[PDB]
RNA sequence: CUAAAUGCGGAGAGAUAAGUGCUGAAAGCAUCUAAGCACGAAACUUGCCCCGAGAUGAGUUCUCCCGAAGGAACGUUGAAG
RNA sequence: UAUCGACGGCGGUGUUUGGCACCUCGAUGUCGGCUCAUCACAUCCUGGGGCUGAAGUAGGUCCCAAGGGUAUGGCUGUUC
RNA sequence: ACGUCCGUCGUGAAGAGGGAAACAACCCAGACCGCAGCUAAGGUCCCAAAGUCAUGGUUAAGUGGGAAACGAUGUGGGAAG
C-alpha cells in the first residue's frame, strides 16, 4: 500500500475503477483497472493491492506516477517552450503550417493531435500547453522531427531547426 | 421399400423450439440440426428437404462450463494466408449473442452434403418468449 | 426518379445553331409500370439489397432514407416492367419520358459496351502494337514475349494476354441532351454512347457540369 | 473483316514489418515494452472490370397454378449458331 | 572493424568433384534448340533504411524486402 | 555411408498377436476349436474401451521437442565467498 496524500488546491473523488481529479487549471478523468483497489481516503489516496507479485509492483509504481501526473497537471500545468532557429532564410512558423525551411518551396506540417493551444508569437519563443501530457509531449516531438533534415546531409552545417527550450 | 410424400415437406411444415435459456452447450448442438435431414418421422429417405426450422429463446444467458475461457479459439475469415488472423475469444464474441449457437450447428454440413439450405430454418436471437414473436404459427414447448 | 432508362437506337446528328454540328446518338425513352424499388447498401464494398419498397410500404421507404443521409446506398435499381425509374414508383410506376424529361441538360450515361470470344492482345484490352519494322515482321497484335525468364516457362498472371470477353460497365460524364423528338419519344444524346444498338442505357442528372 | 487506324484503361481509403516515438515498470534513475499506445512499406485488402445459384449460410421478387393454369411439338427467318 | 582482411577455430548447404557401391539392372528414346504451363531464391532494381575515405552530384558497401519488373541482340551447333 | 570385410548372439526368413500414427528385423510377446475370466504392451479429454484421478513443483513457448558447433540477466530451483 502506497498512499498519496493530495495537495490543499485538489479534489479526488473516485467511483470503482474511475478516478477523477478537480482543481484550478482543469479535471482529468482517468481508469486503474486491475489486481488491485484504488480508494480515496479524506487525506490521502491509498494504492494497496493483496499479492505483492512483481507485476504487482509495476502496476504499483505506473499508478502513483500517474496519479502524482494528474495532480501537477491540475495546480500547475502542461507546458513546453520551443524556439525557432535559422541562419540564412527566416523560417516562419504559423499555426498552421512552417514555410521557407532552408529555403524549400514546399512547407513542412504535422497535425495538430488532440485539444491543446499551439499560440506562436511573431518572435523566438513560442509555446504549446494542454491538459493531457502525452498529447503535449508527441506535438512537441513532432515539430522538431520535421525540422529534422530528411535529406542525406548531416547537422552541424544545418542550424535551422526548432528545439524545445524547457521540457 | 419406396414411400415418400408429395413434394415437398412444406405444406403444414412442421417446426419445433428448445429452452436455449440455461443448459450445457455442448448438448445442444446435437438435437436441432438432428430435427432437419430425418426429424425422426417416416417421411425421410434422402434427396428432397426437410429442415424443420427451431427457434432459439435467449442465447445470451446460456453460460458454458466453469473452466474454459480463453482456451478455445475460432478462426473465423477467408481470402489471403499469413495476413488477417481475426483469433478473437469467446465470451468477446458474446457482444452478440447472433452468431454463436449457430456457429455451431452449422459445422455439420458436412461438406455439400445438403447443408448450406440448412440455416435459414433455424433464427437464432437472444430474448425470450415476445422474441419467438416474428414467424407466427400455432405453439409447443419441449 | 434519379434518372431514366432508354434503348440504343443509333447515331444521327442535328446542326444547332448555337454551339456547332456534332453526332448525335438516338436513344429509344418511354410507357414503364415500375412496381417496386430495390435499394442495395454498401456494406464495406459489397452490394446487398437493404429492402424493396412495394405500391405501399413506408416501412421500406424509411430505411432506403437515411441510409443514403448515412451516405452507404448504393445505386438504385426498381424491379420494372420495360425500363426503371425511382420516385415514380410511389405514385402508381405508371409513367412516360415525357414526365422526367429537359434539353440542353447534362446527363451522365452509363453502360455494358459491346459475345466475340477470344481476341488478340491487342483488339483485346486495348494493348499497342508492333510500331516499327515490327510490323514489317508481320508481328502485328502480339506482345512478342508471353514474360520475362523462359524459365519459369510460365506467364505471370499479371502479364496481360488474350482471353474471352463481351456477353464492361462504363458511365461517361457531361453529355448534353440534344434534344427528345423522333418517331416514339426518344432522346438525342450529343456523342456516342458506350454499348450497342438494343443495349440498356440509363441517365442521370450530371454530378459535376 | 481487318491494321502500319481510332476512342477508353484512377484517384482515394484501410492494415503491419524494418524503423521512428509516447507513456512506463521489473532495477524508487534510465529505458520504444515487458502490459498499454501514437505513427510507419510499390506489396497486402478494397476500390474497378469479368465469371458466377451446384455460392452446400445451395438466393430474391411478382404473378399464375393442384382438372384445367401453364407448357413441349410445328411453320417462316436471324442483331444467333 | 567506410572498405579490404591473413593465421587459426567453429559450421551450414549439397549445385561440383571424390568415395562407397546399399538400390535399379525382366530396358522410363540422346545432346542442344524450340514451343507451352507451374514452382523457388543466395534481390541485379524499383520501395523504405544504416555506413562511408558521405560537401553537392555521381558512387562504394550493408540491412529489410521478391510485389512487379528482372526482358535483347551480332559471329559460333557449340555449353567457357 | 541403407560401406566393404570378420566375430558372438538374437531375430528377418515359419513371430502371429500388442504397442510404436503408418513400418521386415525397436519394445512386450510367441497361436488347435469354442467359451468365461484376468492381465502384458500401451493407454485412460474427445474420435476410442478406461480418471478430463490424488499430492507437489516448473514452463507459456503451444515450447508439444531434426535441429547441430556456438550463444543466452527469458525464466525457475539449489549450493558456495
Amino acid at each position: 500500500k502506497a498512499p498519496v496524500v493530495v495537495p490543499a488546491g485538489v479534489d479526488v473523488k473516485i467511483n470503482g475503477q474511475v478516478i477523477t481529479i478537480k482543481g484550478k487549471n482543469g479535471e482529468l478523468t482517468r481508469t486503474l483497472n486491475d489486481a488491485v483497489e484504488v480508494k480515496h481516503a479524506d487525506n490521502t489516496l491509498t494504492f494497496g493491492p493483496r499479492d505483492g507479485y512483481a507485476d504487482g509492483w509495476a502496476q504499483a509504481g505506473t499508478a502513483r506516477a500517474l496519479l502524482n501526473s494528474m495532480v501537477i497537471g491540475v495546480t500547475e500545468g502542461f507546458t513546453k517552450k520551443l524556439q525557432l532557429v535559422g541562419v540564412g532564410y527566416r523560417a516562419a512558423v504559423k499555426g498552421n503550417v512552417i514555410n521557407l525551411s532552408l529555403g524549400f518551396s514546399h512547407p513542412v506540417d504535422h497535425q495538430l493531435p488532440a485539444g491543446i493551444t499551439a499560440e506562436c508569437p511573431t518572435q523566438t519563443e513560442i509555446v504549446l500547453k494542454g491538459a493531457d501530457k502525452q498529447v503535449i509531449g508527441q506535438v512537441a516531438a513532432d515539430l522538431r522531427a520535421y525540422r529534422r533534415p530528411e535529406p542525406y546531409k548531416g547537422k552541424g552545417v544545418r542550424y535551422a531547426d526548432e528545439v524545445v527550450r524547457t521540457k | 421399400m419406396k414411400t415418400f410424400t408429395a413434394k415437398p415437406e412444406t405444406v403444414k411444415r412442421d417446426w419445433y423450439v428448445v429452452d436455449a435459456t440455461g443448459k450445457t452447450l455442448g448438448r445442444l448442438a446435437t438435437e436441432l440440426a438432428r430435427r432437419l435431414r430425418g426429424k425422426h418421422k417416416a417421411e425421410y429417405t434422402p434427396h428432397v428437404d426437410t429442415g424443420d426450422y427451431i427457434i432459439v429463446l435467449n442465447a445470451d444467458k446460456v453460460a458454458v462450463t466453469g473452466n474454459k475461457r480463453t482456451d478455445k479459439v475460432y478462426y473465423h475469415h477467408t481470402g489471403h494466408i499469413g495476413g488477417i488472423k481475426q483469433a478473437t475469444f469467446e465470451e468477446m464474441i458474446a457482444r452478440r449473442p447472433e452468431r454463436v449457437i449457430e456457429i455451431a450447428v452449422k459445422g455439420m454440413l458436412p461438406k455439400g452434403p445438403l447443408g448450406r439450405a440448412m440455416f435459414r430454418k433455424l433464427k437464432v436471437y437472444a430474448g425470450n418468449e415476445h422474441n419467438h414473436a416474428a414467424q407466427q404459427p400455432q405453439v409447443l414447448d419441449i | 426518379m434519379i434518372g431514366l432508362v432508354g434503348k440504343k437506337v443509333g447515331m444521327t446528328r442535328i446542326f444547332t445553331e448555337d454551339g456547332v454540328s456534332i453526332p448525335v446518338t438516338v436513344i429509344e425513352v418511354e410507357a414503364n409500370r415500375v412496381t417496386q424499388v430495390k435499394d442495395l447498401a454498401n456494406d464495406g464494398y459489397r452490394a446487398i439489397q437493404v429492402t424493396t419498397g412495394a405500391k405501399k410500404a413506408n416501412r421500406v421507404t424509411k430505411p432506403e432514407a437515411g441510409h443514403f443521409a448515412k451516405a452507404g446506398v448504393e445505386a438504385g435499381r426498381g424491379l420494372w416492367e420495360f425500363r426503371l425509374a425511382e420516385g415514380e414508383e410511389f405514385t402508381v410506376g405508371q409513367s412516360i419520358s415525357v414526365e422526367l424529361f429537359a434539353d440542353v441538360k447534362k446527363v451522365d450515361v452509363t453502360g455494358t459496351s459491346k459475345g466475340k470470344g477470344f481476341a488478340g492482345t491487342v483488339k483485346r484490352w486495348n494493348f499497342r502494337t508492333q510500331d516499327a519494322t515490327h510490323g514489317n515482321s508481320l508481328s502485328h497484335r502480339v506482345p512478342g514475349s508471353i514474360g520475362q525468364n523462359q524459365t519459369p516457362g510460365k506467364v505471370f498472371k499479371g502479364k496481360k494476354m488474350a482471353g474471352q470477353m463481351g456477353n464492361e460497365r462504363v458511365t461517361v460524364q457531361s453529355l448534353d441532351v440534344v434534344r427528345v423528338d423522333a418517331e416514339r419519344n426518344l432522346l438525342l444524346v450529343k456523342g456516342a454512347v458506350p454499348g450497342a444498338t438494343g443495349s440498356d442505357l440509363i441517365v442521370k442528372p450530371a454530378v459535376k457540369a
